[PDB]
């Protein structure tokens, strides 16, 4: 049915809207922007003299990091404003608009993760073209917009089945926050201690939440066979399970 | 839209017990009833709201759903005509600007339409609510006490529009709210609901009413006055704890009074007054209630 | 309690104008007005909330305020046994158990005084937002309408339990709320708010003078009845063609025909014409409204 | 006025049952406990193999991470639990009851913290009563206590201030959380790096959050003359600032 199709598709236009609508979105565009510039003309131009060579790895990660958790909390926030509102529960009517709903959901974040990329591109190509230097690859920057769609993609939707099981706000924000931030802190005081640090080192590999936090400040995304199956694997299976349970909720 | 069987329970607690439902000839329905046994529970399960209600509910696909529940949820943030073209696109079949319009002039929103919906106030937002469920264009239109906020005269002008709009167009009401003067103005058939089951089902159409006669006198000789009138006409309600006796219409009060003086008690306040469902309310209820 | 010469803005928007209020030998008030004009507004700045009045409130610090705003304030995932001692305790002197054991049968709150809040509906929290707020064992109540979504039999409880603590503990009651059929029941004086200023003051112990009760007598027994009636009470206006005698209202009917069923009068009928709220209400507000 | 001090202390002590009878806070205590005596069995007790001794700083500061993060967020709960239900209108009615309100919430926030320190000071004594090695002291354990009551009576308030003027619930968990993670986080991967590191670095020996968010991992702890007279003096201040505020604002 496309009128149900449309339906979907005037819930990401209206999403959209109001995310480019609200001032805090180029609140944060702003401080952002400002700080990478600020960061990026002190510490490249000054440190050590050289003919004004500018290396573009440091700011790459910086502008990555920067971003993609501005980029998160955007999303948990658009992934949490209904249940916020309380208006939830006028969307959960029939069987077919819980599907829509959740369609329209996972496409909202598709898009997001798309405009942010588009973002990111924005800056680093304006910084690039002011200075000069080395630049970078096209391929790479794909590629770049790929790993958001995955990250972006894998946390919004763990998120939405949790805030869908709990039916609370606060602690979402505080999950996520603490999720992203707590591994690449934990990991260095931990686990080179034990007589178990090298198996756990090695499962850490294998951790969608260790892994996937771990590689944002490095500043190439680098993937085995192994580890792109799993990640795409885990996505289809919240993506089933978020399904199942949102066809068997009653709100 | 049809309830076939519907038996919902919360535990050991169980609110709706086997009942049945249709719109029969009738455009407004009433639901009445006490606080706590079960309305909302009704509407969620005509809604759809609850999937674990143990039945079947009859309703069909092609046709769409505008709902009123126990608080209006809306978009505080954002504008009034952002929430309605919202809802109207996603709702709805799109967004229709004369519907709208005629809408919005009909209720008297037009002043405060560009402001911000944290600025309203409880019958500005119940107000909303009500042109937001309307502005699905359904077939079946089902509200939860809709007039929470609002002074007489706006609750007129509310039930005159949605008069206007169910004749207009093919609409089916549900309303289940206390305020019965209120009520009667806008209803075809009336349901009472005790402990999950609907026992009575008053239907009133035209305005022939059945007249009656109020007489009302103390407890200890209320038992009295009452088996007098039903020795000698037919009674039709009591309501005990205010000592209200409601025979039929009598044009002249002198063989009540007279009989009265021979058995020496005598009325407080007697009167003649038009029938109504708030009456019929406390027949079918003061059971339970007092 | 004096409140004097306050002006509020909210922006470019005046919602408070120099008004003057005073309890001057009354217990229980009620305010009436539209809606949005300002009367929670109005609560608000005599109850405290807000800070910046712009004038002058006269309050005594010993004296309790006790209020009901908006909504009801309570604690979800905790019982309401709970609640009410927390709050007795807190704000109130302490806790007594036969003070709270009497409000609880009262109000009716037994069989649910041990289930949890979040499972209770929203008329079941206004009457335990009432209960709380009558535990600070206060000298001002500001209630914003605390009857809008109960049952009929639950209003007239609520409102003879509220006038039996009026008596049986010297209390001011001020009350804004609309069904003024259900106002009109327990209140002593009502005052109008519209266009942010006080306007009328009723009282209506003292009634008006369009007050009549029309008794119709027999033609032969006509001159008897009308000299008994001359001699004991106040003559308005009289008709003999019609047979009617306009007299001032008169609210018990015992000890009248009592006299005349001595003198041998029989009334064919007997009824009164009063003006209510809703009446004073439309009278006022059709200069701007009809 | 001895009635107020009756109606705080009443507050306090209801407070203080709310946080005892609530199956979360031993949910909480069984966990770090639990994970506590685990890795101490695990590794303190196997790794060079010697006659079970084991060196208590590791898991002094492991024991004291997971109850100060576990501690403020049971503070950043129980400051934001009024604004949560929205009861909080029927306190903030006259000026006396609003102070009493502050002074009550300050003497919930001293009893929390203290409760927290005790239980600290028996699962310690109980893990050191089992296993074998040199025991600690108590001027020890009261310093350590100084700075449990300290930091955490430092972060509620600010976050009192900051709740005070939002009125927002997540944004507080969140800045919570943000604000104790993001310090140690970014010093080692961003400071070393200019040719400001070093004044940075210096720098963050005056910041309040800084030192305290630095010094919070660290098996001990001394602290000096000037971190002792801008902790208590931004206590003052912000103590005197909430007064102010809470006199001011209008619901
Ligand atoms: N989880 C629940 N949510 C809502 N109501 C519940 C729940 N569990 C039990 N109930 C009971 O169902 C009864 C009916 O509630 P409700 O539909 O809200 O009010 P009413 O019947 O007055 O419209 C209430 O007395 C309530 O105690
Ligand atoms: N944040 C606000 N604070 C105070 N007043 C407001 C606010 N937003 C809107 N108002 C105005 O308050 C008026 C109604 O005030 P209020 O007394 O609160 O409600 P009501 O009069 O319906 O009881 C409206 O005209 C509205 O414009």
């Amino acid at each position: 049915v496309p009128r149900g199709s449309h339906r979907i598709l005037n819930l990401v236009k209206y999403d959209l809207y109001s995310i480019f609508k609200s001032p805090l979105t180029y609140l944060a565009i702003l401080v952002v922007s400002s700080l990478i510039a600020t960061q990026s003309i002190l510490m490249a131009n000054s440190m050590d003299n050289p003919k004004h060579i500018i290396v573009y790895g440091s700011v790459f990660a910086a502008a990555k990091w920067l971003l993609l958790i501005i980029g998160l909390m955007f999303v948990v926030k658009t992934i949490t404003r209904d249940f916020s509102q309380g208006t939830i529960q006028l969307y959960m009517s029939k069987v077919k608009t819980r599907v829509g709903y959740i369609i329209s959901k996972t496409i909202s974040i598709i898009l997001i993760s798309i405009l942010f990329a588009l973002i990111h591109y924005v800056i680093l190509i304006v910084v690039q073209a002011s200075s000069n230097g080395k630049n970078l690859a096209f391929s790479k920057y794909v590629d770049n917009l790929w790993f958001f769609l995955i990250f972006l993609l894998f946390f919004g939707l763990f998120l939405f089945l949790i805030t869908l099981a709990s039916q609370k706000t606060a602690m979402i924000f505080s999950l996520g926050v603490f999720l992203v931030l707590i591994v690449p802190f934990i990991k260095p005081f931990i686990t080179f201690i034990p007589r178990y640090g090298e198996k756990v080192l090695d499962a850490f590999d294998y951790i969608p939440f260790a892994y996937l936090t771990d590689k944002m400040i490095s500043s190439n995304f680098d993937f085995s066979n192994w580890q792109w199956v799993i990640s795409l694997g885990s996505i289809v299976i919240f993506f089933i399970l978020n399904i199942l349970y949102v066809a068997k909720k009653d709100i | 839209m049809k309830l076939e069987h519907i038996t919902k329970k919360y535990g050991s607690n169980v609110v709706l017990n086997d009942i049945d439902f249709d719109f029969g000839d009738s455009r407004i329905v009433g639901l009445i009833g006490k606080n706590g046994v079960g309305k909302t529970t009704v509407m969620k399960v005509m809604n759809g709201n609850i999937i674990k209600f143990d039945g079947k509910v009859d309703i069909d696909n092609a046709d769409n759903i505008g709902f009123l529940i126990e608080h209006p949820k809306l978009y505080d943030n954002k504008s009034g005509l952002y929430n309605l073209k919202l809802f109207a696109q996603v709702l709805g079949k799109g967004f229709d600007k004369a519907y709208t319009d005629k809408i919005i002039d009909a209720f008297g929103m037009r002043p405060y339409i560009k402001k911000k919906v944290k600025k309203y106030s409880m019958g500005m937002k119940q107000k909303l609510a009500i042109a937001v469920s309307l502005m699905n264009k359904p077939k079946f239109l089902i509200l939860d006490e809709p007039t929470n906020g609002m002074d007489p005269d706006g609750s007129i002008d509310v039930l005159t529009t949605i008069k206007s709009l169910v004749n207009e167009l093919d609409m089916r009401i549900l309303i289940s709210s206390h305020k019965l003067e209120d009520i009667e103005l806008i209803c075809d058939r009336a349901v009472f609901l005790r402990d999950g089951h609907f026992v009575q089902d008053v239907n009133m159409e035209e305005g022939v009413a059945s007249d009656t006669t109020i007489v009302t006198v103390d407890h200890k000789d209320f038992d009295r006055t009452e088996k007098y009138l039903a020795e000698h006409f037919q009674l039709q309600n009591v309501d005990k704890a205010d000592g209200h006796l409601m025979i039929n219409a009598q044009k002249n009060y002198q063989v009540i009074l007279k009989a009265l003086s021979e058995l020496d008690i005598y009325p407080k306040y007697i009167e003649t007054r038009k029938s109504s469902l708030r009456d019929t309310y406390f027949n079918i209820n003061q059971r339970g209630d007092k």
